[PDB]
């Protein structure tokens, strides 16, 4: 309206930015049963110290 | 603002450029000034409003964006941008 700089009073479109910045955050991943990778130890059974 | 009459009043078509003047014409009694304060007032084009700009002497305005001071007016302006 006038008291803002309008000629007419009524509603006025405003718009309203802000740049947006992640400083935190997660992450979810998904395993696939291939590429799953198992470490076995084959050890002889000597008794040797 | 381009001054003619709609059944022998005064009729006020407003431009855009006009928009935030006081506008002023000349009548046989006196100058008369107007006060358009329609914050729709756009271009001139189709969509055009028309209606009264009321005569108001010593009286604060109340629901009303345009009136005159020593002859009411009518007005006509665009909505347009």
């Amino acid at each position: 309206g006038w008291g803002n700089g309008c000629g007419l009073f009524g509603k006025g479109g405003i718009v309203t930015c802000a740049m947006f910045r992640c400083k935190k955050n997660m992450e979810g991943k998904v395993v696939q049963p291939e590429n799953l990778e198992y470490t076995i130890v084959i050890t002889p059974h000597s008794g040797e110290e | 603002f381009h001054l003619t009459t709609r059944n022998g009043e005064p009729h006020m078509i407003v431009s855009r450029q006009e928009k935030g003047k006081s506008l002023l014409f000349k009548t046989e009694d006196g100058v008369n000034m107007c006060t358009l304060m329609a914050m729709d007032l756009g271009e001139l084009c189709e969509d055009t409003i028309t209606y009264k700009c009321p005569l108001l002497r010593q009286n604060e305005p109340e629901d009303i964006d345009c009136w005159c001071n020593s002859t009411s007016t009518w007005v006509t302006y665009g909505t347009c941008t």
